[PDB]
């Protein structure tokens, strides 16, 4: 899609190899903010969106939080704290084309910066002068959106790039996108160190009487803590209890 | 996901003749545009019209075509004996699998 | 024009190569490719090969099965084959490729390969 | 009519379990003791808008209420989320369907979904994409007004959708009152009984006791004085002062320039 | 800062200001 109404596409109820993903060498820059690369295989998220479009191969540095230029200005902003992974590489035989291309378009005008992730379609007519426009191409009066022209031959700085941009949520919620790690017998009475739906810990999972409502899932103590939890496979409440410590 | 295309047809000299090619919103759909190529019994091929709008140089105008969403056809004007040979519609895929997809092939007889 | 190497017969279990050369000057701007046509039923793609960046792409009904390689110097596409089949026999065109189209534009005269037992 | 919100528009602010515990947080609820618009039905379906989301309340005894439209146009120019609940079936509904002058229940899609003696509580919201909408249904003997008392609100459906909502309408089936509140960004400090439900709040900045209460974290305050927060007088206008200059400077005379 | 009796007792309080001549905002100064 143009860079300019990229589509987006959810991603839920499944189980994904982030492996295969980052083991190919094709992709040129590969750059994931707040999780490391080779730990996605681990953490279980609870939906995904993913985001494609092409832009200049020499302007793929913009495509990042907290940039500015035109791009990310006026056609993509990313959030400040984005928390997910980019991923760009080179698409010069696939999308470029000999005499020019015509397909891809790109904003230029607009009276107002863009929020971020949010795309606009809008084909009014930039109005730089006092005269209304009317509809009607002139003075003051241009078309918001212009082709890249993409051509086989030129230098680095012109070839097209593809971008894909993986967005995820980490707030606590039912997990519905896990990794591929196989369960394990549970275990109870027992000093052990539990693996929930990627949240860690060690103690003992003993029986419960707390009632947990159909729709709660967690329980915190003061200090922020988690105190009980809830099986994904069999929908039973587990307490967890520290295991036995002391001075000597 | 191979296309669609009937078996063969028939036809007179002096008069127009027809032919189809008909595929599914994966291949044809989302504005993907279709070719034609020719087969001689026994030669290397040749191109017909290619972008299913343009057409090259040393084809002769008796030929056209267009498309109706789903499906395509192609007419000829004036069938001559030298028309006696193989023709083929291509057309692509969404995923890269069906980058180069082409029909079974249709042929013409002509009187 | 594309000239290309004749026709061939070989046993089955041998390795055989076949080259298709361009004596244009302009190699490394399109890509180049193979297709494959079975007697009496029609053609399917088979492979293709951007030399520009090396670039590579298959067909899922022909992966694995065969190998095509190219050379920007000498200006030749190869095809070699593994093991080859007693239903195999076809007719090979070598092809020149043109991008986001998806069209083909001019094709040489191809080659012939047979294998018996 | 007007109306007194008294304590209604409370809800579970996220889906962690805790009890006994008094915890306080910012969200958007329903001002204590606010003003509600009283609609009749007899013998009125305007255009409303949607501000910051908004706490949706009937009283119902023929279930004449079926249907919600949210939007910004409703003209089948934009997407207008479309809730209908017909029997015991419920349509959810994102496409751009080509609304009726007059849209009234007798006597480009992107997205379909498919699954006085009573009074039911609504709260709709919009945050970053998320539909949120929650609601009770309880059993009152009470025709004058809205009975005085307090009842927690669950979540049921949150819908991925991404609308700019700022306008709305019900569908009223013509030939049972309702209520509309707005919503704003008010501190509450909820008190989790030992069974996990919200027996008790208070509205942190309605009065200054309550925000004694709030800097004590406790329900009852014991005789005495205390410091509670800090009065500051807020500006009235902005004064920006420069020298009265008008010689533009020749940055042209360097930035171009035919050698350097 | 804010003068209460206890909440047994009644909901009933008072308002202190503190080192301000209160012209700008039943007042005893
Ligand atoms: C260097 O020269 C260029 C023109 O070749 C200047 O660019 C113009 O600047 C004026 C004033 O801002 C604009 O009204 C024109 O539209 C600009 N034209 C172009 C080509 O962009 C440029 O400003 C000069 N040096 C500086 C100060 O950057």
């Amino acid at each position: 899609a143009s860079v300019y109404a990229w589509n987006r596409k959810r991603i839920s109820n499944c189980v994904a190899d982030y492996s295969v993903l980052y083991n190919s060498a094709s992709f040129s820059t590969f750059k994931c903010y707040g999780v490391s690369p080779t730990k996605l295989n681990d953490l279980c998220f609870t939906n995904v969106y993913a985001d494609s479009f092409v832009i200049r191969g020499d302007e793929v540095r913009q495509i990042a939080p907290g940039q500015t230029g035109k791009i990310a200005d006026y056609n993509y902003k990313l959030p400040d704290d984005f928390t997910g992974c980019v991923i760009a590489w080179n698409s010069n035989n696939l999308d470029s084309k000999v005499g020019g291309n015509y397909n891809y378009l790109y904003r230029l005008f607009r009276k107002s910066n863009l929020k971020p992730f949010e795309r606009d379609i809008s084909t009014e007519i930039y109005q730089a002068g006092s005269t209304p426009c009317n509809g009607v191409e002139g003075f003051n009066c241009y078309f918001p959106l212009q082709s890249y022209g993409f051509q086989p031959t030129n230098g680095v700085g012109y070839q097209p790039y593809r971008v894909v941009v993986l967005s995820f949520e980490l707030l606590h919620a039912p997990a519905t996108v896990c990794g591929p790690k196989k369960s394990t017998n549970l275990v109870k009475n027992k000093c052990v160190n539990f693996n929930f739906n990627g949240l860690t810990g060690t103690g003992v999972l003993t029986e419960s009487n707390k009632k947990f409502l159909p729709f709660q899932q967690f329980g915190r103590d003061i200090a922020d803590t988690t105190d009980a939890v809830r099986d994904p496979q069999t929908l039973e409440i587990l307490d967890i209890t520290p295991c036995s410590f002391g001075g000597v | 996901s191979v296309l669609t295309q009937p078996p063969s047809v028939s036809g007179a000299p002096g008069q127009r003749v027809t032919i189809s090619c008909t595929g599914s919103s994966s291949n044809i759909g989302a504005g993907f545009d279709v070719h034609w190529y020719q087969q001689l019994p026994g030669t290397a091929p040749k191109l017909l019209i290619y972008g299913n709008n343009n057409r090259p140089s040393g084809v002769p105008d008796r030929f056209s075509g267009s498309k109706s969403a789903t499906s395509a056809s192609l007419a000829i004007t004036g069938l001559q004996a030298e028309d006696e040979a193989d023709y083929y519609c291509q057309s692509s895929d969404s995923s890269l699998s069906g980058l180069y997809v082409f029909g079974t092939g249709t042929n013409v007889i002509v009187l | 024009q594309l000239v290309q190497s004749g026709a061939e017969v070989k046993k089955p279990g041998e390795s055989l190569t076949i080259s298709c050369k361009d004596s244009g000057n302009s190699f490394t701007i399109y890509w180049i490719g193979w297709v494959r046509q079975m007697p009496g039923k029609g053609l399917e793609w088979m492979g293709m090969i951007y030399p520009g960046d090396s670039g590579t792409r298959y067909s899922p009904s022909f992966e694995g099965q065969v190998t095509i390689s190219a050379d920007e110097s000498i200006n030749t596409a190869y095809l070699q084959w593994r093991s080859l089949k007693a239903s195999d026999t076809a007719m090979y065109y070598c092809v020149r490729g043109i991008a986001v189209d998806w069209y083909f534009d001019l094709w040489g005269r191809g080659t012939l390969v047979t294998v018996s037992s | 009519a007007y109306t007194n919100s008294f304590t209604r528009g409370v809800y579970y602010p996220d889906k962690v379990f805790r009890s006994s515990v008094l915890h306080s947080t910012q969200d958007l609820f329903l001002p204590f003791f606010s003003n509600v618009t009283w609609f009749h039905a007899i013998h009125d379906n305007p255009v409303l808008p949607f501000n910051d989301g908004v706490y949706f309340a009937s009283t119902e005894k023929s279930n004449i209420i079926r249907g919600w439209i949210f939007g910004t146009t409703l003209d089948s120019k934009t997407q207008s989320l479309l809730i209908v609940n017909n029997a015991t079936n419920v349509v959810i509904k994102v496409c751009e369907f080509q609304f009726c002058n007059d849209p009234f229940l007798g006597v480009n899609c992107t997205f379909e979904y498919v699954s006085f003696k009573n009074l039911r509580e609504f709260v709709f919201k919009n945050i970053d994409g998320y539909f949120k909408i929650y609601s009770k249904h309880t059993p009152i003997n009470l025709v004058r007004d809205l009975p005085q008392g307090f009842s927690a609100l669950e979540p049921l459906v949150d819908l991925p959708i991404g609308i700019n909502i700022t306008r709305f309408q019900t569908l009223l089936a013509l030939h049972a009152a309702y209520y509309v509140g707005y919503l704003q960004p008010r501190t509450f400090l909820l008190k989790y009984n030992e069974n996990g439900t919200i027996t008790d709040a208070v509205d942190c900045a309605l009065d200054p006791l309550s925000e004694t209460k709030c800097t004590l974290k406790s329900f009852t305050v014991e005789k005495g004085i205390y410091q509670t927060s800090n009065f500051r007088v807020q500006p009235t206008e902005s004064i920006v002062r420069f020298p009265n200059i008008t010689n533009l400077c020749p940055f042209g005379e360097v930035f171009n320039a035919t050698r350097f | 800062s804010v003068i209460t009796p206890g909440t047994n007792t009644s909901n009933q309080v008072a308002v202190l200001y503190q080192d301000v001549n209160c012209t700008e905002v039943n007042v005893f100064q």
